């Protein structure tokens, strides 16, 4: 109970995946007892595979990196959806709107879900959630683009 | 081009998505 995290909201924009890291922590390690930062899905591949990089790591039982979440299909329908709204009826706009809203609530349920319980894994496991590079994650507020470029 | 955006549901609400403008 020392170290939680959850993922409270997310977004999609265009190709990426933007989830919400909130973590509430007892830990003097971290320099907030709450705070929340913003990691997209490469982010989390990057921890992962970071993770399991480290030699001294190699070994430890390493919980298995979300996958990638897939919004071509709803992405598609929804642009395609918007052309015709001038077209469309003003009825059945919603009525497959309200199907689209649906489909991307499925896939959203579903990624958040993995990439949670990932955060959480590495937050139980005695050496994983002292890294170094775990830490960043959840606290370096500005964007890891530059520290996965390095 | 616009972002569809993912809120959990708390107090027992259920979970939803808008489409933002």
């Amino acid at each position: 109970p020392s170290l939680q995290i959850d993922i409270p909201d997310a977004l999609s924009e265009r190709d990426k995946v933007k989830f919400t890291v909130h973590t509430k922590t007892t830990l003097s390690t971290f320099q907030s007892p709450e705070f929340s930062v913003t990691r997209q899905h490469e982010d989390f591949v990057w921890l992962h595979d970071t993770l399991t990089e480290t030699t001294d790591y190699a070994g430890l039982i390493i919980p298995p990196a979300p996958t990638k979440p897939d919004f071509d299909g709803p992405r598609e329908k929804m642009q395609k959806l918007g052309e015709g709204e001038g077209s469309m009826t003003k009825e059945e706009f919603a009525k497959m709107k309200q199907e689209l809203e649906a489909e991307y609530l499925a896939v959203f349920k579903k990624t958040v879900s993995t990439h949670e319980v990932f955060l959480q894994r590495l937050s139980s496991h005695p050496v994983l959630s002292k890294d170094r590079n775990f830490h960043v994650f959840l606290e370096y507020d500005q964007d890891l683009s530059v520290r996965r470029k390095n | 081009e616009p972002t569809v955006q993912f809120f959990k549901g708390k107090n027992g609400s259920a979970d939803k998505v808008i489409l933002v403008t």
